[PDB]
């Protein structure tokens, strides 16, 4: 609770430098899919489907 | 212009094996398919083969 009243005010005497961090994310992985390698692999039917 | 990605290196196979047990005798098909005799089929026959 801050003690309001008519013709009060509060002005500060001294300081304080402080350091905060902040950490933002920028990228993610880049990445590449084969269809014919992770559907069907090496069969040549499958391939041909 | 630019670069483009394109298939994973493929490896193709040389040559073809098989690996099958060492089984020389022949299935008997001469005393299951002409047996003498067949069972009921209340009380059928089961052979191991
Ligand atoms: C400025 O004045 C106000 C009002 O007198 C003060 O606020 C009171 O502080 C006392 C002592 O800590 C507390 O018991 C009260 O609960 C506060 N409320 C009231 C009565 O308004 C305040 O502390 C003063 N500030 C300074 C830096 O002296």
């Amino acid at each position: 609770s801050v003690a309001y009243s008519n013709n009060s005010i509060a002005i500060p005497t001294n300081f304080t430098i402080s350091v905060t961090t902040e950490i933002l994310p920028v990228s993610m992985t880049k990445t590449s899919v084969d269809c014919t390698m992770y559907i069907c692999g090496d069969s040549t039917e499958c391939s041909n489907l | 212009k630019g670069i483009y990605q394109t298939s994973n290196f493929r490896v193709q196979p040389t040559e073809s094996i098989v690996r099958f047990p060492n089984i020389t005798n022949l299935c008997p098909f001469g005393e299951v398919f002409n047996a003498t005799r067949f069972a009921s089929v209340y009380a059928w026959n089961r052979k191991r083969i």
